[PDB]
């Protein structure tokens, strides 16, 4: 069971959260056989805070699929994005 | 083990 939201992070001056993962990466530690990219960990006075949670698997940002993309890939966009960054994330409920 | 990146 899980939802989708869609949410924007205004960059000051990154995100304000890490990142997991990856198509032929090193696994997640939310779901260790799924290569997807997940947020790890979030800053807590951060523009992510409040927004966004560890575990969030992100699917899409500014547009860009992030299904089957490569960690560093998914890194470089979203370290280039500039300003609103809109993302899709998937979070699961128990 | 996974590592982590900071965007
Ligand atoms: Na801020």
């Amino acid at each position: 069971s899980s939802m989708e939201i869609r949410v924007r992070v205004e960059k000051d001056p990154e995100l304000g959260f890490s990142i997991s993962g990856g198509v032929g990466g090193r696994g997640n530690p939310f779901r260790p056989d799924d290569d997807g990219i997940f947020v790890t960990r979030v800053q807590p006075e951060g523009p992510a805070s409040k927004l966004l949670q560890p575990g969030d698997k992100i699917i899409q940002a500014n547009g860009y699929s992030f299904i089957n993309i490569r960690l560093e890939e998914a890194e470089r966009l979203l370290k280039t994005f500039q300003n609103t960054v809109e993302l899709i994330i998937v979070r699961e409920v128990s | 083990r996974w590592y982590e990146r900071w965007v």
